[PDB]
């Protein structure tokens, strides 16, 4: 009942056994029920069960996990070169930030509801999560004076962060 | 009589105010943005042209061809060249982006024209040149001081720092390749060394950053490179601009004591002496003004119209009215802010005053309304406020009218408005410069805007708003250098010099001279006028003979004993010593080691050293627990506790020192193990953190500072009244305008906040002022990040309350421009008159108001503020004269060849000013850093052993022509002596050892020479007097200063011991131990982002992590504690104390600097007299016989002479007062000096009712004696 990382789109084509690369967190049977690539919009599950389109949408999945990781080395490059990660929080690490960072950017490619989790959390929630693990990073200041805005936030003015309707992922912590 | 009718000329100088208009015009962006202009602004210059140049040949006509004829004719000249030079470019002929409009630089001066008429006086052009002289020579003496303390940072700085180059980069750079992608985030300096600066972590290498092909061009200006980048770079930091992150590069390159004492010192010395002696020179400059003016010379309806239940009634609703307008707080985009129940009730508040207004005038006749010119105020808000309630002038710039209402509440305190009209005096002084500030920001403006309208890529002077925005900005000191850095890199390499200038000498004049003027006149206003000071008294040629001419013409038992006896135990050739041991009660002696002792230990309790864990914290807690209960004990059984006259409670200071005796007991006795933010044992950790505070008390110089200080607390309150009520004003407004406006996408590329969604790549901040622009494909670091409509966290309009808190970060100035650039770009470019408008009203003349009243409340304190000018200037006279002593120069010898041509050439005027410019030549050696490894530093090395033997055989002339014994008479010989030995022996080791630390000796060697140059000036020893001498009158507010940053250093390594990193809040600047938390402190008055560090430790979640149990684990910040704590210190230390400093300085300026005045004893008469006295004394006793004074009297020549052809009378008064004034011996060089003061001065204007009546009693006697005398050798013959 272990896990199995997805790798062709042909091999693969019991779906809550197979978990992407990179964001390995999510089943395919989770992403069947719910995210569909506008250009080969027809996989609502009905596609696996009755395969051309199959490996159209599980190819799809793999580029936007392909994209997530581009991102999230942009991201943990940057987290590299702060010399301050070991001293910028006495109750936060780099470690828990890449980890509640890497959550984020894979609830913002998949924004799909997972299912058989031990402990739930709002998805959103993980970017609260990034706004408290991980240090302030000072955005550039040539095209917008930020003020003292960080360059990671998420509420902006005057929203209910959380609210109905919300996909209600894992919790990896 | 066709130009000189009274409508002709009032035509020339708005023509004149027009014609600046047209030029403020004239430039290639505005054209391209309205091309109407174009034509508009040629049509206006064609008719100032005609009509000026009437007024020329319709004048110069009459008289054949006042010296502002010629000012005329070279300004029609200017016109003419315009005219024609826009004539070409407007046939497309003229690029109009080519220097040509350079030409129109002289232009914006016709405004001079328009303000002409105003430059007539009361005072003769002579007193008024005599004004300025005295102004400007005194100018020039400070700003040669300035000069040297500039030279002397600049070579300290080039030897003690070099440039920072060392950079932390990822290892696998190689060299020549370096890109923004190898830096860390953010750059960082590094030192090469292991045992200095800082370390680059793992994965990174200290790199140079020279070798990998970067250029100094594109690596800043600032340093400490050579003489001339580092004396900018001091100068920079004297305006406490930049000076904070230059800091943290030095401590990051070098050894941290180097760039601690170096920028300490910078700051103690030139950001608040150096530049105070110019707010004392301009305060001295109206003391003159002073001394010129003085030496020159329905039937009931009205009825309850009348009633105060009326006026209450109509306060009442102005507050109601403007407190409802300020609470129209945002609520969110699903509203209207247009028709709203606000605008309803602004409307029947409009009405209703409208109605009151009616009421007044149907009372009153409208004349008798209007003139009471208190009522033409109110009649304006009517009519504004009436326009604004229209509903399409409703929150625009008419709610200034209606945010102004306020001020009609000034009418519920005649103290504060009796306040008002004493600190801001008439119209004609305050807002004589306020009109001259205007204009000249508009002149400069224009010039600039001239100057650099067409260079390309300088977006700071494309427009007359972007120029007056920038000269602004340079008036405000915030960011001037910026300002001046893309000016200069626009410009070029050959033009940067010429611009450089400029843009220094404008900052010089602005920072140096405008500023002290409002300080100045501020001060003026509190001053009693001298007439007034005069009557309220009344209520309670040689100077010699022009004094002696203007005076002949005018011709329950037990136990409490043994308490009283242990606290009351206290305590000659060398007395000093034994009143500093007196000072204190044994008791008092005691508590001030214990207290001390107890802050020593409190200074290293950190959030991972608490006291309530570690017991060698714990000993000096008990410690000062235990010996305060026993002082208390004693104290109140033997003085008692509230009865007594000495009782315990009988002021604030001993409630002090009972409250921090309870708050130590309970802290002690409970000594909690867990301390949760925000609670009551985190809330007693501050309170104990207030124990410092008993220095204050136990001291009795910190208690006299403490008390001198509050004596003005009614000024200092009523000033704190007017700021809040300027503040209150605009934040309504800013509340009104821009509630909910300030937010927008934190990506750039996105406008409307429906598309502000999803996510984006923002660019990381690296450097701030690296400009590594070389990317040959490569993209800026940076990561994916959600796209968030946010407000820009430090600062928003949307309450009432952040409006104020972001208007109270801008009086500050520091941060302001971003505000600035802020409501520019996201409300509007209108409303950046706004917060121009505040910055010109809180900041130049608000704060100023503060300096003004700490400075009044200090001079009324020392007893000097009902003195005139000239008993003042005569009390400084005689502080002068207490302390000059007979000169220390020995006599030439008699035919020892040897010794009296060496005399003659050591006490040549060439000769010293030979030695001053060996002196000066040997300071320029140390322009370049003398490293081990350079060569240059080998032939500067060599001609410092030549400079060295030179001034050897200067020293070896001086001792062998004068004395041995003489030469040690001179204090400033003795530190030559010194000076030179240790060259002799530096110059011997050099030779010998030739190691670095000998080079390290000859450059401070080359160090005290240049600080003996301020021994070989007359003007630089006075101000170096001043300075050090202020330096010493300031010992005690400096320690109550550093007593005040202890307390909150402690209360801020309780409160923001482990805030979370942030903007300004990270390994450089936070409050991790309290060492840490003083430097912090010290840097949030002198020049960093306090306000920036204050948001950083106002942190929640959920951006930090909270904890329930201790605050050592939560990492989050206090947010009313950061307010309260950085709102009330920078108040505190930046806006009062400080202003003390200035006080002292001013006093000692008064005291010190001396300028030959007419008709007082001067410094060259101080000389003159001391040379006389030379001669008349022979072995230098100092005290000579009687008649020795007849001698000295013939003897004066010069200004003190007193010729035996008309004064006569005079020298037998004098050397009668000489016989009489010790029964006839033994006079003692100041019984003369005071007698030749005194005979100097007219006495009914320079002394006080008692010394003036003793003095003429004394001159009585004395002229009635000598012609008893007189008559006596008459009968005798
Ligand atoms: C910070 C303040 C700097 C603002 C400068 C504005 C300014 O100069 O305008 C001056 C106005 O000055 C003012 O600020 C007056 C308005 C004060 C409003 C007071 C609001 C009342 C608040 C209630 C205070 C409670 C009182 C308690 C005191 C015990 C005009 O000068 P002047 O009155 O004509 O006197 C000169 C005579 N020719
Ligand atoms: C922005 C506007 C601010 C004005 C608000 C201040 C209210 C009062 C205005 C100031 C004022 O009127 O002072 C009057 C005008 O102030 C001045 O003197 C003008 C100052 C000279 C400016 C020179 C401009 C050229 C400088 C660039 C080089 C003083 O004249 P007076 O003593 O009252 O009459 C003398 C005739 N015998
Ligand atoms: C920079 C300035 C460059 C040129 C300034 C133009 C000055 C025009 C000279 C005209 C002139 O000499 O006026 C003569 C006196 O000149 C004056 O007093 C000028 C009036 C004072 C205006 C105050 C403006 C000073 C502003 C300071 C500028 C600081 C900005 C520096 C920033 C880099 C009139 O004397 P008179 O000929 O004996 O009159 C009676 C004869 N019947
Ligand atoms: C770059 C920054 C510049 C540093 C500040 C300028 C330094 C000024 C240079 C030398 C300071 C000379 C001190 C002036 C002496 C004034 C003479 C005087 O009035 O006090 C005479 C006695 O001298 C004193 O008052 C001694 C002061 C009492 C103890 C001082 C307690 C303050 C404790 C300092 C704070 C300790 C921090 C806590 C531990 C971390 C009064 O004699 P009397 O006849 O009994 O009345
Ligand atoms: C504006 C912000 C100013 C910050 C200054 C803070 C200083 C620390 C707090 C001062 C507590 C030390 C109290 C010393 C003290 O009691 O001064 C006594 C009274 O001084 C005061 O009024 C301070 C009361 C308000 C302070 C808060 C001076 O009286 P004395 O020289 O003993 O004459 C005896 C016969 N009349
Ligand atoms: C004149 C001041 C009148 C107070 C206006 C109170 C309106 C108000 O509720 O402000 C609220 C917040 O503003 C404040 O806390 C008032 C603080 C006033 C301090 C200035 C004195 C707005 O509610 P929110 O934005 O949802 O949080
Ligand atoms: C470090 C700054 C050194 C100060 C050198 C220039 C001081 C000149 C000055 O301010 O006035 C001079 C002050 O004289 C001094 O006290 C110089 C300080 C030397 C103290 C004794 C020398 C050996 C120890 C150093 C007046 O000199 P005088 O009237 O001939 O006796
Ligand atoms: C220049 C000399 C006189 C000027 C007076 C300086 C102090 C007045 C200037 C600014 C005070 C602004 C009032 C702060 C209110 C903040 C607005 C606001 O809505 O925050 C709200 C405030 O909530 C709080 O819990 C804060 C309550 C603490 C009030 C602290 C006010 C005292 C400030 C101390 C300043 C003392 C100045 C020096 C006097 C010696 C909540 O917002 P949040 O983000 O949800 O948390
Ligand atoms: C001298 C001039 C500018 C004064 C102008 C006053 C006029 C324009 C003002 C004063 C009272 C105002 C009205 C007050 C009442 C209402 C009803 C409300 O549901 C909408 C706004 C409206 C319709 C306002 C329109 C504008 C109004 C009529
Ligand atoms: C001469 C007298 C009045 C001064 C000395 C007072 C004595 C009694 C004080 C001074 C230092 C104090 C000690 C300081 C440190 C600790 C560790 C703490 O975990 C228990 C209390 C204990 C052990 C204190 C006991 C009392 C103590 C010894
Ligand atoms: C610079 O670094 C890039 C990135 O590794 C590399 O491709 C390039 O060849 C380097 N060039 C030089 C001159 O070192
Ligand atoms: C740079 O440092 C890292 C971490 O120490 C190391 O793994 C890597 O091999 C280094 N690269 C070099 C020295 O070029
Ligand atoms: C980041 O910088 C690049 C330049 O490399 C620029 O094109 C881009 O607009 C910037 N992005 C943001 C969000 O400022």
């Amino acid at each position: 009942g272990q896990c199995f990382t997805v790798e062709s789109a042909d091999a693969v084509c019991n779906l809550s056994d197979f978990y992407l690369s990179f964001c390995n967190s999510y089943t395919l049977w989770e992403l069947f029920s719910g995210l569909s690539s506008p250009s080969t919009l027809n996989c609502s599950l009905d596609v696996v069960l009755t395969m051309t389109t199959c490996r159209q949408c599980i190819e799809a999945y793999q580029d936007y996990d392909h994209h997530a990781q581009e991102k999230y080395e942009e991201f943990e490059s940057v987290l590299h070169k702060y010399l301050q990660s070991d001293e910028y929080s006495v109750k936060s690490c780099p470690e828990d930030c890449k980890i509640v960072y890497k959550a984020w950017l894979c609830s913002q490619y998949f924004e799909v509801t997972q299912f058989n989790c031990r402990k739930t959390i709002p998805c959103k929630q993980y970017c609260l999560e990034v706004q408290t693990r991980c240090p302030f990073i000072l955005p550039d200041n040539d095209e917008v004076i930020y003020g003292g805005l960080s360059s990671f936030i998420c509420t902006g003015l005057y929203e209910t962060f959380l609210t109905n309707d919300e996909p209600e992922c894992c919790d990896i912590r | 009589l066709w130009i000189n009718k009274p409508w002709v000329h009032s035509l020339l100088r708005i023509c004149a105010i027009i014609s600046v208009i047209s030029v403020c015009m004239n430039t290639p962006m505005t054209f391209e943005h309205y091309p109407p202009l174009q034509y508009v602004t040629f049509t206006l210059d064609t008719l100032l042209m005609f009509l000026y140049t009437a007024e020329m040949i319709a004048k110069m006509h009459i008289r054949g061809i006042d010296r502002w004829c010629v000012f005329d004719g070279f300004m029609v000249f200017c016109l003419w060249v315009s005219l024609v030079l826009q004539v070409f470019e407007i046939a497309d002929i003229v690029d109009q982006m080519s220097p040509w409009g350079m030409l129109r630089i002289p232009r914006p001066l016709i405004m001079i024209r328009a303000f002409r008429i105003y430059f007539r006086f009361e005072l003769p052009r002579t007193r008024i040149t005599n004004i300025l002289k005295r102004s400007g020579e005194q100018i020039w003496s400070v700003s040669i001081f300035l000069l040297f303390f500039l030279l002397l940072y600049g070579i300290l700085g080039v030897q003690m720092f070099g440039t920072f180059t060392y950079h932390c980069v990822v290892n696998d750079t190689k060299p020549g390749n370096v890109t923004w992608n190898s830096l860390a985030i953010p750059d960082t300096h590094c030192s090469p060394e292991l045992e200095e600066g800082y370390q680059c972590p793992p994965g990174f290498k200290c790199m140079d950053l020279e070798d990998l092909g970067l250029s100094r061009q594109e690596l800043g200006y600032s340093g400490f490179n050579e003489i001339g980048t580092s004396i900018f770079t001091v100068y920079e930091a004297s305006s406490q601009e930049g000076w904070v992150f230059l800091m943290y590069r030095a401590i990051d390159s070098f050894p941290r004591w180097r760039s601690y004492f170096y920028f300490i010192t910078l700051i103690f010395f030139l950001a608040w002496l150096v530049k105070n002696v110019f707010i004392a020179v301009i305060i001295e400059t109206f003391a003159e003004i002073r001394v010129q003016f003085q030496q020159m010379w329905p039937a009931c309806l009205q009825k309850m119209m009348r009633s105060s239940v009326f006026h209450m009634f109509i306060l009442s609703m102005v507050t109601v009215d403007v407190i409802v307008a300020a609470s129209n707080y945002y609520k969110g985009e699903n509203f209207r802010r247009q028709y709203d129940e606000f605008y309803l009730a602004e409307v029947a508040f409009t009405v209703l005053f409208d109605l009151e207004a009616l009421l007044k005038i149907w009372c009153l006749g409208f004349t008798g309304y209007i003139s009471s010119s208190l009522h033409k105020f109110e009649l304006l808000l009517v009519i504004g406020t009436t326009l604004h309630v229209y509903p399409d002038l409703y929150h625009s710039q008419f709610t200034y009218f209606q945010v102004l209402r306020v001020v009609r509440l000034i009418k519920i305190s005649p103290a504060l408005e009796d306040f008002v009209y004493k600190i801001f005096g008439p119209g004609k002084k305050l807002g004589s410069l306020v009109v001259f500030t205007a204009s000249l920001l508009i002149v400069m403006s224009a010039i600039s805007l001239q100057m650099f309208c067409f260079v390309e890529e300088l977006d700071r002077f494309t427009t007359f708003p972007r120029a007056f925005m920038s000269m602004f900005q340079i008036l405000t000191q915030e960011g001037w250098v910026d300002v001046m850095d893309q000016t200069l890199n626009a410009v070029g390499h050959m033009w940067a010099p010429l611009v450089a200038i400029y843009f220094i000498l404008y900052h010089l004049f602005a920072t140096l001279i405008l500023l002290s003027l409002f300080v100045a006149v501020i001060l003026d206003n509190l001053e009693l006028d001298e007439d007034l000071k005069k009557l309220k008294q009344l209520k309670q040629r040689s100077i010699l003979s022009v004094q002696h001419h203007i005076r002949q013409e005018r011709r329950e038992h037990r136990f409490r004993n043994f308490c009283r006896v242990v606290v009351r135990a206290r305590f000659t050739k060398y007395h000093q010593l034994y009143d500093l041991l007196g000072l204190v009660t044994y008791l008092d002696w005691v508590m001030i080691t214990v207290t001390i002792c107890s802050c020593i230990s409190m200074m290293f309790e950190s959030p991972f050293r608490r006291v309530m864990h570690a017991p060698t914290l714990q000993i000096a807690e008990y410690v000062f627990v235990i010996f305060m209960s026993i002082e208390l004990n004693l104290k109140i059984m033997a003085d008692g506790l509230f009865f007594t006259p000495t009782a315990v409670i009988r002021d604030f200071g001993g409630v002090m020192d009972i409250f921090i005796y309870l708050v130590s007991l309970i802290f002690l006795c409970w000594m909690p193990q867990n301390v949760p933010a925000e609670s009551g044992a985190q809330l007693l950790m501050v309170l104990r953190c207030l124990r410092p505070l008993r220095i204050f008390k136990l001291v009795p110089q910190m208690r006299k500072v403490v008390r001198e200080l509050f004596s003005g607390f009614k000024e200092i309150f009523l000033v704190s009244i007017l700021l809040l009520t300027l503040m209150l004003v605009f934040a309504s407004f800013g509340v009104q305008l821009f509630a909910g406006k300030l937010a927008k996408c934190n990506d750039p590329n996105i406008i409307r906040r429906e598309d502000c969604n999803g996510i984006f790549r923002i660019n990381v901040s690296v450097s701030k002022n690296l400009n590594l622009k070389l990317r040959p494909g490569e993209k800026k670091p940076g990561f994916w990040v959600p796209r968030v409509w946010a407000n820009p966290r430090n600062f928003n309009f949307d309450n009432v309350g952040n409006a104020m808190l972001a208007l109270f970060e801008v009086l500050s100035l520091k941060g302001w421009v971003e505000v600035r650039d802020v409501i520019i770009h996201r409300v509007g470019p209108i409303h950046g008159i706004y917060i121009h408008v505040f910055v010109f009203l809180g900041c130049m003349i608000g704060l100023t108001l503060f300096v003004g009243v700490v400075i009044a409340n200090f001079n009324e304190n020392k007893g000097t503020a009902l003195l005139t000018v000239d008993q003042r200037r005569w009390e400084d006279l005689k502080s002068r004269l207490k302390i000059a002593q007979p000169l220390h120069l020995p006599p030439r010898p008699d035919n020892d060849g040897f010794r009296a041509k060496m005399y003659d050439i050591t006490q040549h005027p060439f000769f010293k000013r030979t030695i001053a410019l060996l002196v000066l030549a040997q300071s320029v050696l140390l322009s370049v850093k003398w490293d081990v490894e350079d060569p240059v530093t080998v032939p500067l090395a060599t001609m410092s052993v030549v400079f060295t033997f030179i001034f050897v055989l200067e020293v070896t002339m001086k001792i062998i022509a004068m004395s041995p014994a003489g030469f040690w008479q001179s204090r400033r010989n003795r530190y030559d002596l010194l000076v030179t030995s240790l060259g002799v022996v530096w110059v011997v080791l050099h030779f010998a050892l030739l190691n670095a630390y000998t080079y390290m000796m000859g450059a401070c060697v080359i160090v005290f020479r240049f600080f003996s140059i301020c021994g070989k000036h007359v003007t630089l020893k006075m101000l170096l007097l001043t300075v050090v001498v202020s330096m010493y009158k300031s010992f005690f507010i400096i320690v109550g200063m550093f007593l005040l940053l202890l307390c909150y250093a402690f209360a801020g390594v309780v409160l923001f011991g482990t805030v979370k990193y942030g903007e300004n809040i990270n390994r450089h600047a936070n409050f991790s131990s309290a060492g840490k938390a003083i430097t912090v402190l010290f840097r949030i008055v002198t020049g960093e982002d306090w306000n920036k560090i204050m948001h950083d430790c106002m942190v929640q979640p959920p951006f930090c992590t909270p904890d329930e149990f201790t605050y050592w684990a939560t990492d989050c910040g206090n947010y009313a504690g950061a307010l309260m704590y950085f709102c009330s210190f920078y108040v505190i230390i930046a806006y009062i104390m400080l202003n003390l400093l200035v006080a002292i300085i001013v006093e000692n300026f008064s005291l010190f600097y001396s300028t030959e005045e007419d008709q007082l004893l001067s410094y060259n008469d101080l000389r003159h007299f001391q040379i006389i006295w030379n001669m008349v004394d022979d072995k230098r006793e100092g005290v000579i016989p009687t008649f020795r004074v007849k001698f000295l009297l013939r003897l004066l020549r010069g200004r003190l002479e007193v010729d035996l052809d008309k004064d006569k009378l005079l020298f037998k008064h004098m050397c009668y007062e000489m016989e009489r004034l010790h029964n006839g011996g033994d006079v003692t060089f100041h019984d003369v000096l005071s007698m030749l003061s005194y005979r100097s001065v007219d006495i009914r204007k320079s002394l006080q009712l008692e010394e003036l009546l003793a003095r003429e009693q004394l001159e009585y006697t004395i002229e009635e004696e000598v012609a008893k005398q007189t008559i006596r050798m008459w009968l005798k013959k």
